[PDB]
């Protein structure tokens, strides 16, 4: 009947690769670069907007950094609309865990479930994968500041600093050079902005094409998503403007 | 050839 | 045939249904079996087939009620499915209406069961042919079931490989065996002759011959083995 | 199979199955046109009975949907009766649920929306028909609303459908450009029926017998179809200028 | 409900999706397990194609199922979670309903069964994973080691390896494991395991991890320092003339 | 492009549904069968090829009844016909259960039509491989109808389908000339046997068996019955005479 | 006889592209031009009511559509897709917001909700993406005026102004020149009419143009009085006359 | 694939079924022989590596005390057929307070074989020798395939060696054989078609007798029988 | 009306639970441990309708054990008591609700504080220094209200508890066949074997 038009989206290549996962990764590699760097006292999220016009409003725009929770945030690389689906199920799961145990969800358990969902679209149901990769920046009362990455396959791994989207072999090579285990938050901020300015497919790096967020240490943890002006400021302070 | 038939 | 035979939901540009036609090919590879009837009895003769010298002889005849039974040629599993459905209907008729299921009506029900599996995607036609005999309120009956769905009432016929031999013979013997009334041994003898016209390098034995009879005052009975010696 | 077989986009951005569906609307080789009077609505459609063995009374493409709505179909009779039943149902349900009579335009919108669906869901083919709805709406006055296999619908001063659709439309355009109004300013529906048959003839370049046509009229009170005898009466008058 | 048959037979009797699933296992980091006289050891490779990754939080390749049983794997990571979860759950249900923890064989047979169901169910692809499951039966001192593969087959091994370069490591093991006299101490069992990972890992102790299972729910993972002592001592046994 | 005739609900670029047109081919290869409408009923008749003298005569009936007043006959894939008829029986029961009155003949036509049209809507089914002639007497006349795999149907004065359809149609068009003032139930039975015999010459290869049924307000009280026994022989005779 | 298309009709190609989304965009590009402009005290959205027969009655068809009393939508691409999205959008603003909070949704959230519906046509079984882009403009108390664009992929972004459809590149460039962050509403209406003027070829008047504004509240359009705190509605479609009246001052 | 799982080929065979038959041809060998003294099942273990503990190779299993089963092909496919048979035999005893007949239990297994389509996704890739005893038809051996069909054999061999091994059995089997005669006779044919030299580690024996039911021979017992065969052959 | 008592001293938490099981007219057992270990530092006691009582308990047990192995981590006592309350609160509006009450005592190895939790079959949850279920509170709360000090030693707690038990033996119509006592502290769960 209809079996003629089924592109089998959950099948193996003769080499044991997952066609749609690999192709989905190809999709993601043309997405604005996003970087995550974990300092000894904080975490930094920075990513690049590929969508930019004079008339685009940036005060009211979000495209890459999303708040999951008071203590967890994600940098998105890929189909932003696929990302929002995945975000809300995650935003909910976090609230379900809070309701059940009266504790905030530990960072890995949320990342594990979100990757568990992705993995599913990989093995059954005949749907296409989510064209999305996530950098998770979170803090919890057991492992502290944490940095994770997940992709369309549903695999996740933890990082001292990592990049997703466009030009990651370039950016990842730069992060390997200048990253030190003992960095503070403001170092990582500069390592982050200075890596993007060297890998941008654009002319120069301006505030109107960045999103930026830092989670750092009163005895609790604040989560800050910079406004256009705050980014412009940080860009001069480090001398890129 | 093959008698799987009754 | 090339592009139009991947399922039962595609007509050929000339109006054919290859999936159904290929089902008939399964019957043709099945072993020969013959049915014929007078005005008082109806008889089935089947040639049972073995695999090795060491194997049994695949059974070919299945009772459906005290008054109805059939012979099969083709995929034996599908006969199980169809004959089992036939047992259920015979039984429904008995329980709900205190009424033996008419052979004509079993035929209708079979046709309809099979036709479902020529308009259904994800299904397949039945790969078996059935000769159905019985004695009901209108007398002796013989039906031939085809996987197309076509059920037909005859005086005699044969299905399976080399079946043309017996079929041709029954066409000659017609006026003779219709009249074999009140003599069942003589109708079986008639059938055993008809089926012989379809042997090639084989003769009927106690191990491969299989016979069923039904009729007025004779509940559907199956003879195998030593019981069929009488007729060789 | 291709983007040619099911309702999915081609790289041009096209739904070929909607286009081929349109082609099938002409497969009957029948034209129809509808006009508005002061307080009535008339549809005219050709009637071609070529077989002496057919019962001419059962050959029609004009349907009585409700007491107030008439519908004339351009396209193959099986799809047309399929559409006709569904609309008769939708109109009866509307009355039960909402308590007034379903308006012509609303039914058009509702059938157009159903058409859209077969345009997007892959397992349903479009219907090869164009639906011309006429009523004298209790709020809107005389009304003509049309639907096609693309899920389009709109309302018309007047309209025409079929293989010579273009000539009839351009014919009727000119007459309204001359008269400077959007309707036949005639208080009898019989005269409006005559206008329709007239301007129909003039654009097809063919005369009509009482069996070549099929006529439906919509008034405040009801929608009725004319008999071959009521038609012969109209034609006679046309023959006297 | 997507139920297409994805694992089917091809004319030479193969089930390509199962076989292609094994290819994913061959593409995965190496895993090894060795039976002692009174213990079992599991060893894994850490792919060195990356860095700088946080290893505090990236999930280890050895997972506890119950407190007396562990499972390692080669293959797609995301798929592995599904097996580990199903198994961890079944481990608790056995305790609930039978008032006895699972035997190592039983838990293997369950995992292997899950793997098989996914090779003849519509809508799903086989698991791109092979497992080593090891531990001690409750109230029993004989060590146990089993291996499963995507097809659903399972068996037990005095020592065994899976993943990339497993062909070599099996040669090494096949010519170093005296069935008649297995490593008499834990200390020398981990040695024979680390040795065989050194044939294919090149190198470092941050690219190897070891886990020792001893009877009565005594399960411990070694640290890089702990492992390096065998890495450096193994390299001292190095020629030597 | 090419490819447009392998799935069912597919429009070809010239607006056709080839799978339905291919279904017609199965119909055309079928036995010839007809319907004649008369002054107070309908007659149905069909050709039963005697494949082999092994078939029991009179005993593979082809005309089916629906409720008590409707007759159906078809040409093509017989098992599809039974299916459609079964559906018709259900559809006639539903109508009577709610409305009490037995289903009016045009209302029944649309029940069948709508269902058959339904099987041209999806590539998960194939069209019906039968054209069907049916009709009966209702609260205001007799009605004859014919229904194609497309789901198209119209009311007829007389109708034919199958291998011999062209002889039948030609012979039926003749019937609307001599006897135009009206055709009585009884003459229509006779004429039916003539036409089947004449139409059989495109199947002269095999011998055949005639089967007629009728539904006459005056001769059957409006109920559908089979022409059997003496009246049957008289029409068989009338066929032999008028063919020689 | 059932939706046996349980599988996605939109899949990744080896190049990483989602083919069917791209093609949907193609269809949007063919669509008639539409645009929206944000001012300091209002927003404006306009498109061309290019009838497909002079016998069609252009007013019987609104390409500008009220979503809530404070939100309007216009589009470019396949109308029939847009139409069922306006229906779906109005319902969601009730079911997922009004019936829960007793307020209408704020612009960003409703845009988000429509976006979700389109995302799903990009991944669910047996369906094609939508063949439209939407420009939605509206006002809520805590965000003020806003303008968002929604694409067949399900993505949205907020604009000061933009245009979609046929003459978008021309009109986008035209808008970047004439837009400032101090425009009053009546000013944007002017710039709106002028940008549309370039993209339009036939007649250009108040019967061939559709144009609506999100502005001050019209208590004369409420329908009832006596509840002093019920303000609204901020959406308003311009009359045929109101359009011509401003066309002379062109 | 292209056709569809339930498709008939133009010669009247179900593709997926006959493709499924090929995988069995690749399976390790299994043989059964019937005698009025009992029925014997033997299998080639065929371990892949020398580190594989050859005891965990389970290709002969018990279904009830009076019914044993030997498998050949994609053996993972047999877990659920065995699970179903064991459930069927036990259920029958729950419902009727009597042992299930061997043929009835065979018919029940074969009913699974065709429960696939688009409900399993594909036919089973494994064939079964089902050996048992009941009081109605004495000692019995059945061959059940993924076609859904089954035959009763006095002796039968399935798998790699089958074609030749079956040819041997057709010569060597007779009705007055003894249980011990068929034991050796199975060991013979096994080493004849096996790729390894036969020992008590890559082959396994088992039988079903009325009095003791289904027992699997432990390596010790089979070993003493392999030797007993080495001496008899020959000994001319 | 079994006896489920609990007291949270300074360094530990103590659970006492009646030993008797009476089915109607006969006392079937006198050694019943109305307790399940939810994890190494969390202990739950229970009383209520028959069968419901252990079924619920063992279900919560297997659930906490599953969490422990999956996260290689031991849930806080607060979180266990929250998972348990949620489970009971679901049951109460279900078809057949569990008829079970529970005390939960655990040592929070992270805050290094003991904690006691009282939850009824309705999902009413409260943190207490001492608590009881059923009728036991009626005799013992006046003693505990009096002698209880937040800084008591484990030994002082046991003494205060002994008093409560003797008051229960004096004034309570049922022979509850004594109590089993268990302590939960920084070091886990031990059962006081000599309670006379
Ligand atoms: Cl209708
Ligand atoms: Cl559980
Ligand atoms: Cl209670
Ligand atoms: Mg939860
Ligand atoms: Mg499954």
């Amino acid at each position: 009947g209809s079996r003629r038009y089924d592109s089998r989206t959950t099948i193996f290549s003769p080499e044991g690769r997952l066609y749609q996962v690999e192709y989905a990764l190809e999709s993601i590699s043309h997405a604005g670069t996003a970087i995550g760097i974990m300092a000894s006292d904080g975490i930094v999220l920075a990513a690049e907007r590929k969508v930019t016009s004079t008339l685009l409003e940036q005060d009211t725009s979000t495209e890459k950094l999303y708040k999951l929770n008071d203590k967890i945030a994600v940098a998105v690389a890929g189909l932003t609309a696929d990302a929002e689906i995945l975000i809300n199920t995650a935003r909910i799961h976090a609230q379900n865990y809070l309701k059940t145990y009266n504790e905030d969800i530990p960072v890995e358990i949320l990342v594990r479930r979100l990757s568990d969902i992705k993995q599913g679209y990989t093995q059954h149901g005949g749907l296409r994968p989510f064209g999305v990769s996530f950098i998770y920046a979170g803090y919890d009362d057991r492992y502290g500041y944490q940095l994770y990455t997940s992709n369309p396959s549903g695999n996740y791994t933890g990082w001292k600093a990592i990049s997703v989207g466009a030009n990651t072999s370039a950016a990842q090579t730069l992060l390997q050079m200048d990253y030190k285990d003992d960095m503070k938050v403001d170092d990582a901020i500069e390592l982050a902005l200075k890596t993007l300015s060297k890998t941008t497919d654009s002319s120069a790096l301006t505030y109107d094409r960045l999103e930026f967020a830092t989670i750092r240490k009163d005895g609790e943890v604040y989560q800050k998503i910079f406004k256009p002006q705050e980014i412009k400021d940080i860009l001069v302070k480090t001398g890129i403007t | 050839w093959r008698s799987y038939y009754a | 045939r090339n592009n139009y035979d991947g399922d039962t939901v595609t007509f050929s540009p000339t109006g054919r249904l290859f999936q159904v036609e290929y089902a008939l090919e399964a019957i043709k590879q099945g072993s020969v079996t013959v049915g014929l009837r007078s005005n008082t009895h109806a008889v089935l003769v089947a040639l049972k087939r073995n695999a090795d010298e060491l194997s049994s002889y695949q059974k070919k005849i299945i009772k459906c009620d005290e008054h109805m039974g059939l012979s099969l040629a083709g995929l034996a599993p599908d006969a199980r499915v169809l004959s089992n459905y036939l047992r259920q209907q015979c039984n429904y008729s008995s329980l709900v209406f205190n009424r033996k299921l008419a052979v004509e009506r079993a035929g209708h029900l079979l046709c309809d069961k099979a036709q479902k599996n020529t308009q259904s995607y994800g299904g397949r036609p039945y790969g078996v042919g059935l000769l159905i005999i019985g004695y009901d309120k209108s007398g002796a009956h013989l039906l031939e079931f085809q996987p197309s769905g076509n059920v037909t009432e005859l005086y005699g016929t044969a299905i399976g490989a080399r079946s043309q031999g017996a079929k041709t013979y029954l066409e000659r013997t017609l006026d003779t065996f219709i009249k074999i009334d009140g003599n069942p041994d003589e109708l079986i003898k008639a059938g055993v002759e008809a089926i012989s016209q379809s042997l090639r390098d084989e003769s009927l034995t106690v191990d491969n011959l299989s016979i069923a009879i039904v009729g007025k005052d004779t509940p559907f009975t199956i003879y195998d083995g030593e019981a069929v010696a009488k007729y060789i | 199979g291709y983007d040619r077989h099911i309702t999915i986009f081609s790289p041009e951005g096209r739904l070929y199955q909607v286009e081929y569906a349109f082609k099938a609307t002409n497969q009957t080789n029948i034209n129809s046109l509808a006009v508005r009077g002061k307080d009535c609505t008339v549809v005219i459609s050709q009637k071609k009975v070529p077989d002496k063995l057919l019962d001419p009374t059962t050959v029609s493409y004009i349907f009585c949907i409700s007491r107030t709505i008439g519908m004339v179909v351009n396209g193959p009779i099986p799809d047309a009766r399929n559409a006709a039943l569904r609309a008769k149902a939708e109109a009866a349900e509307f009355r039960y649920k909402y308590g007034y009579d379903m308006p012509c335009d609303v039914l058009a919108k509702r059938m157009a929306n159903l058409s859209q669906i077969y345009t997007q869901r892959a397992y349903m083919r479009p219907l090869g028909v164009i639906l011309t709805f006429v009523s004298v709406d209790e709020e809107l006055g005389p009304s003509i609303y049309k639907t096609d296999p693309a899920g389009y619908y709109v309302g018309y001063k007047a309209t025409a459908t079929g293989p010579k659709q273009q000539e009839i439309t351009t014919n009727l355009e000119n007459h309204f450009k001359k008269s400077k109004i959007d309707h036949i300013n005639e208080e009898s529906w019989e005269k409006v029926v005559e206008f329709a048959i007239t301007h129909m003839i003039d654009a097809l370049g063919t005369e009509f017998s009482k069996n070549d046509l099929e006529v439906g009229v919509a008034t405040k009170d009801k929608f009725f179809t004319l008999s071959a005898e009521n038609i012969e009466e109209r034609l006679v008058a046309i023959a006297e200028q | 409900g997507y139920d297409r048959a994805l694992s089917i037979f091809s004319p030479d009797g193969h089930i390509f999706q199962v076989e292609y699933a094994l290819e994913a296992v061959k593409r995965g980091t190496c895993a090894v397990g060795v039976k002692g006289k009174n213990c079992v050891v599991l060893g894994c490779e850490r792919r060195s194609t990356l860095k700088l990754q946080d290893t505090r939080i990236t999930p280890s390749k050895v997972s506890k199922i119950d407190s007396h049983v562990v499972l390692s794997f080669s293959g797609l990571n995301a798929d592995s979670r599904i097996l580990i979860e199903k198994a961890r759950v079944e481990a608790q249900s056995h305790r609930l309903t039978l008032e006895d923890p699972v035997t190592v064989e039983y838990l293997t047979r369950y995992v292997a069964g899950v793997q098989q169901r996914y090779t003849q169910s519509g809508g799903v692809r086989p698991f791109g994973v092979s497992t080593l499951i090891a531990g001690f039966d409750p109230r029993d001192d004989e060590p146990k080691l089993y291996q499963t593969e995507p097809s659903g087959i399972y068996s037990s091994w005095s020592a065994q390896t899976i993943g990339r370069n497993s062909k070599t490591v099996r040669e090494f093991l096949e010519k170093n494991y005296d069935r008649k006299e297995p490593p008499a101490t834990v200390e020398e069992c981990v040695k024979l395991t680390v040795r065989s990972l050194l044939e294919v890992v090149q190198t470092g102790a941050k690219n190897i991890e070891i886990t020792v299972v001893k009877p009565d729910s005594d399960i411990v993972a070694l640290s890089s320092e702990e492992i390096n002592q065998y890495v450096t001592q193994i390299e001292q046994e190095k020629q030597e003339q | 492009g090419t490819g447009y005739d392998l799935s069912n609900s597919v429009f070809s670029p010239d607006g056709r549904n080839f799978q339905v047109e291919y279904a017609v081919k199965a119909v055309e290869n079928g036995t010839t069968s007809i319907g004649i409408k008369c002054n107070d009923g309908v007659v149905f008749a069909v050709e039963k090829l005697i494949t082999s003298k092994l078939l029991v005569p009179q005993k593979n009936v082809k005309i089916q009844v629906v409720d008590r007043h409707i007759g159906c006959v078809y040409s093509g894939l017989i098992p599809d016909g039974r299916h459609l008829v079964n559906r018709g029986r259900e559809e006639a029961a539903s109508f009577k259960k709610l409305y009490k009155t037995p289903i009016p003949i045009p209302a029944f036509a649309d029940r069948l039509g709508q269902y058959v049209q339904a099987h041209t809507l999806y590539n998960s089914v194939r069209p019906f491989g039968v054209s069907t002639i049916f009709g009966g007497v209702d609260k205001n006349g007799a009605h004859l109808y014919m229904l194609e795999p497309s789901g198209s149907y119209w009311g007829y004065k007389g109708a034919a389908t199958g291998k011999g359809r062209q002889s039948a149609k030609a012979e039926l068009e003749k019937l609307v000339d001599h006897h135009p003032e009206g055709l009585s139930a009884r003459e229509a039975v006779k004429q039916a046997a003539k036409i089947i015999y004449l139409a059989h010459e495109d199947n002269k290869e095999k011998d055949f068996e005639l089967e007629i049924s009728w539904c006459s307000l005056s001769e059957t009280n409006g109920l559908h019955k089979f022409v059997k026994g003496d009246l049957l022989q008289e029409a068989i005779d009338f066929a032999q005479k008028e063919i020689n | 006889m059932t939706d046996r298309y349980s599988f996605s009709l939109t899949t990744f190609s080896p190049s990483g592209k989602l083919g069917q989304i791209d093609y949907a965009l193609t269809a949007v590009k063919q669509g008639v031009t539409s645009l929206g402009i944000k001012a300091t005290n209002g927003v404006v959205i306009a498109t061309e009511k290019k009838s497909s027969s002079p016998l069609a009655m252009s007013e019987t068809l609104s390409k500008v559509s009220l979503l809530t009393p404070d939100i309007g939508a216009v589009y470019s691409g396949m109308g029939p897709d847009y139409r069922v999205l306006v229906d779906k959008s109005r319902k969601v603003a009730h079911t997922s917001y009004k019936r829960i909070y007793g307020e209408y949704p704020p612009t960003k959230l409703l845009v988000s909700e429509v976006a979700k519906i389109m995302q799903e046509a990009t991944q669910s079984g047996g369906v094609r993406p939508f063949g439209v882009s939407l420009l939605i403009a509206g006002h809520d108390e805590f965000n003020g005026f806003s303008l968002y664009q929604v694409d067949p992929s399900g993505s949205y972004f907020p604009w000061k102004a933009t245009a979609i459809g046929k003459g978008s590149v021309a009109a986008k460039t035209f808008l970047e020149k004439r837009w400032n962050d101090e425009l009053e509403l009546e000013d944007a209406i002017h710039i709106a009419l002028l940008t549309l003027k370039e993209s339009v070829e036939g007649e250009f008047n108040g019967d061939t143009i559709e144009l609506a504004i999100i502005g001050d509240e019209n208590p004369d359009l409420l329908g009832y009085t006596g509840i002093p705190t019920d303000k609204g509605p901020r959406f308003r479609k311009l009359t045929s006359q109101e359009i011509n009246d401003r066309l002379e001052a062109l | 694939y292209d056709r569809g799982v339930s498709t008939f080929s133009p010669e009247g065979r179900l593709f997926q079924v006959e493709y499924s038959l090929e995988a069995i041809k690749l399976g390790s060998t299994a043989i059964g022989i019937a005698t009025k003294e009992g029925v014997v099942l033997g299998v080639e273990k065929r371990a892949t590596s020398p580190l594989l503990e050859s005891d965990s190779i389970e290709k002969i299993v018990e279904i009830d005390r009076h019914i044993g089963c030997a498998m050949s092909g994609l053996t993972a496919d047999a877990r659920s057929m065995i699970e179903h048979a064991r459930t069927a035999a036990v259920t029958h005893n729950l419902y009727y307070d009597e042992d299930i007949n061997v043929e009835s239990l065979t018919q029940s297994v074969c009913d699974l074989a065709l429960r696939f389509g688009e409900l399993m996704s594909r036919p089973f890739g494994v064939a079964l020798l089902i050996a048992g005893h009941d009081a109605d038809d004495g000692y019995q051996l059945f061959h059940a395939e993924p076609s859904g069909t089954f035959y009763r054999y006095n002796a039968k061999a399935i798998g790699s060696g089958s074609e030749g091994a079956q040819a041997e059995l057709l010569n060597e089997w007779h009705s007055s054989l003894t249980l011990k005669e068929a034991e050796l006779l199975v060991l013979k044919i096994l080493k004849q078609v096996m790729e390894e030299k036969l020992d008590e580690n890559n082959a396994q024996l088992s039988c079903i007798t009325k009095q003791d039911g289904f027992k699997i021979y432990d390596n010790e017992k089979t070993a003493e029988l392999i030797k007993e065969l080495k001496e008899k052959e020959a000994a001319e | 009306m079994d006896i489920i008592l609990g007291i949270r001293v300074q360094d530990s938490v103590i659970l006492a639970s009646s030993k008797a099981v009476t089915r109607g007219i006969s006392v079937l057992k006198d050694s019943d441990d109305k307790t399940r270990q939810l994890s190494p530092h969390t202990l739950m006691s229970f009383a209520g309708e028959a069968g419901d009582t252990v079924q619920f308990a063992e279900y919560i047990q297997a659930n906490i054990q599953l969490y422990s192995i999956r996260e290689d981590y031991e849930l806080s006592p607060q979180a266990v008591s929250s998972f348990v309350r949620q489970e009971l609160a679901k049951s109460i509006r279900s078809r057949r609700p569990y008829q079970v009450n529970v005390l939960i005592g655990g040592y929070d190895k992270k805050k290094n504080k003991p904690e006691l939790y009282q939850i009824d079959y309705l999902g009413t949850k409260v943190e207490l220094p001492y608590g009881a279920h059923g009728y036991s509170g009626f005799y013992t709360f006046s003693l505990l209200d009096h002698h209880y000090r937040p800084d008591m030693t484990t030994e002082e707690g046991l003494d205060l508890l002994k008093l409560c038990v003797q008051e229960l033996e004096k004034r309570m119509p049922m022979d509850f066949k004594g109590v089993i006592v268990k302590i939960v502290d920084k070091d886990g769960i031990r059962q006081v074997d000599d309670f006379q």
